[PDB]
């Protein structure tokens, strides 16, 4: 199904199929226990990949059609599906290439990490403050679901996260970080 | 010249660490004569002289010569201070922070001089600490190494405690409720009262008490609209600061600051009603953290379930900071050394004696779970006398409350008590 | 997270002096999770609690904690030198005037790592000394 709405291009009537798809995805996240999987994980991680393609920033500026906000509720419609498929998702990399699985694991994290830091400098309010408060929030729920899975291959890339510039970002990742000692 | 010797040793030891190198070896030379001239006695010896090639940093050596002077001269203290600050404010940046390092050793000499006969010496201390008081409002970026030299040290003096603590408050006074000038005096009481927390909290709870106690006088409609209302309010901001790690002395304090939290709940501006919320969630973590006494294994078990009672929804309600989010952010201002507060909204919530009951009650249970361990405790005696005192007493805006107070708490009551109980509402 | 709890550390002391209501509370109670967890001996007690009202003069509080680690827990000085220098560059003007106050306690136990066995922890000492010169340097105010 994304597929097909994955090609299907970029328009005012194309963009709002993106869209509900990106709602049919969080709410098919909130009765996985009641459906039958094949291969929850393999499946998981796949849409990720082909999701986090859609989040993109300051893209209705560089459009400079306002008649194209809506892809500013794309954004934040995408990242509540990424919040809602990254609960409790260990990363798992395509075996298309021969390299050390423990390896490729690090590299993934820091593929995602990054793309959602990039996404949290831009919603800072010096540089629409309701929509930018929601997306800044989910680009730090987001983020916080992704280490609780994968401490040992993220906790490195992560610390600088401590030292952030954004006062109300850095109370959050200290709170993520007080319930992973307290696990056994 | 023979009537200024603490004027001039200033003058040769800002200068000593300049950075003109024609005028460091200028400045050697005056301190040369200052100690022959007047005898005194220092560490070295030193040897007028001209072409010497003095360093840049020189800086422990400027703090040797004052730590030495002021340890065996204490007679300059006075005249020497008072230029001290008086060159602080002129000098560059990067001269005021020498400045604090040869000045600290200073301070601990005015133990004498606070009380000496009151020959007039009295009137200048307390006028070194006004303008000790304008530099840290000021200086913000070297707001926390001020705290840890200046205040931290000078409030270790035990005889000196009583009168820095005095001017605290009337320069708190002139600003306001909300002014920076009594913003600041508050956080600066953290860094005093570290010295000595028997003593601080024993003088700032001694003052609230007795400011309360005299509203008799002049009986008001509401607290608000009474002339002394300034007052209590910012002496309830420095109690609010000094609960946070147990520096208002719970395990001895405990009766008078159950008593002033019932008489100001619910009452205020938004600001000052989550002080009042913050300052019990901080009293009751004080005893759960605390080593003077030995509380059962049952016992804490029952402050810890009361610590999480009181952040419920239903508690927010009972002390009036309903559609608050969290009480920390509205308690505490970030931006509180730049601008003076700004209320607004005056549309103020009423408040019902059947919510004092509920509150009145649930502190109760807290501390009679404490008497059960702490032997032959006075906790509950000390405080049903405090509330007896004005139940019986014309006060329109402190009676009521002292009443659904005096009986929530009693635990034995006489025909005579009752009488007057009857012939209040006659 | 077991094999790094100086480089945490850090993290805690140097936001408890921060200027947000909401962050040295958060800064408490992981300050908190690390004393257990780790069995760190500290002079007083803490209990994790939610709601709490921490003073902005938050200062000779952060100088009694990290004053008591360094005399009776020396093993994590290396890592928590080498964190508190990297934390030093990118805090503002008024919190640089924090991290040296309780930097320096950390200071006197160098002594044992300098003459290691060569274990490579020797050159670990000179990379922070080379650190320290690069902060004076550029600092010329303080």
């Amino acid at each position: 199904l994304v597929r097909y709405v994955r090609v299907l291009g970029n328009m005012v009537h194309a963009i709002q199929i993106k869209t509900k798809l990106c709602q049919l995805v969080e709410v098919m996240m909130a009765r996985r226990d009641d459906l039958s999987f094949c291969q929850e994980m393999k499946f998981r991680n796949k849409m990720v990949e082909y999701l986090t393609d859609w989040v993109m920033g300051t893209s209705n500026q560089a459009a400079d059609d306002d008649v194209k906000c809506l892809t500013r509720d794309l954004d934040q419609a995408s990242m509540e599906a990424v919040v809602s498929l990254l609960a409790g998702l260990p990363l798992q990399p395509e075996e298309g290439d021969g390299v050390e699985l423990m390896e490729a694991k690090s590299q993934l994290f820091l593929k995602y990490f990054t793309l959602f830091m990039n996404l949290l400098n831009d919603c800072s309010e010096v540089e629409m403050s309701r929509r930018l408060a929601s997306l800044r929030h989910c680009t730090v729920l987001a983020m916080s679901n992704l280490l609780n899975a994968n401490v040992d291959s993220g906790l490195m890339h992560s610390i600088g996260l401590g030292y952030h510039k954004d006062l109300q970002t850095r109370a959050t990742f200290m709170e993520v970080l007080t319930k992973i000692l307290q696990q056994g | 010249p023979k009537d200024v010797p603490g004027t001039l040793l200033n003058i040769a030891l800002l200068n000593l660490g300049s950075s003109d190198p024609s005028l460091r070896s200028a400045a050697y030379n005056l301190l040369c004569a200052l100690t022959c001239t007047f005898n005194l006695k220092i560490e070295g010896q030193l040897l007028e002289t001209s072409g010497l090639c003095i360093p840049a940093n020189n800086t422990l050596f400027i703090v040797s010569i004052s730590k030495t002077l002021a340890a065996n001269e204490p007679h300059l203290t006075l005249e020497f201070l008072e230029e001290c600050i008086s060159g602080f404010s002129k000098s560059s940046i990067e001269l005021k922070h020498l400045c604090l390092e040869y000045m600290t050793p200073w301070l601990s000499n005015l133990v004498r001089f606070c009380k000496h006969n009151d020959d007039a010496k009295r009137q200048r201390v307390t006028a070194i600490l006004d303008k000790l008081i304008t530099m840290t409002i000021n200086e913000k970026q070297m707001y926390p190494s001020i705290q840890a030299k200046i205040w931290g040290s000078l409030g270790q003096i035990t005889d000196l405690l009583d009168v820095v603590l005095d001017s605290f408050i009337k320069t708190s006074a002139t600003g306001g409720l909300g002014s920076i000038k009594a913003e600041v005096m508050a956080d600066t009481a953290v860094a005093l009262a570290s010295g000595n927390v028997k003593l601080v909290s024993s003088k700032v709870i001694g003052r609230m008490c007795k400011i309360i106690d005299k509203t008799c006088l002049s009986p008001t409609p509401t607290l608000e609209q009474h002339l002394m209302w300034d007052d209590i309010a910012i002496l309830a901001r420095y109690m609010l600061m000094l609960s946070f790690n147990n520096s208002l002395d719970v395990a001895a304090h405990l009766p008078y600051l159950f008593h002033v939290v019932t008489f100001l709940v619910a009452t205020g501006p938004l600001s000052l009603r989550a002080s009042t919320h913050g300052l019990v969630i901080n009293i009751i973590h004080s005893l759960c953290t605390c080593s003077q006494l030995h509380f059962s294994e049952e016992t804490k078990q029952v402050l810890r379930l009361s610590l999480t009672e009181f952040s419920l929804p239903k508690f927010y309600l009972l002390f009036g900071i309903s559609k608050v989010k969290s009480a920390a952010v509205i308690a505490f201002r970030s931006s509180y050394r730049d601008r003076s507060f700004s209320p607004g909204s005056y549309e103020r919530e009423t408040f019902a004696l059947t919510s004092l009951e509920t509150v009145t009650e649930a502190l109760l249970e807290i501390m009679e779970a404490c008497m059960r361990d702490i032997p032959t405790c006075k906790w509950l005696d000390q405080w049903t006398e405090l509330a007896q005192r004005f139940a019986f007493q014309y006060n329109p805006s402190l009676q009521p409350r002292a009443l659904v107070v005096f009986g929530c708490i009693s635990k034995r009551v006489s025909h005579g008590q009752i009488k007057q109980i009857i012939r209040i509402l006659s």
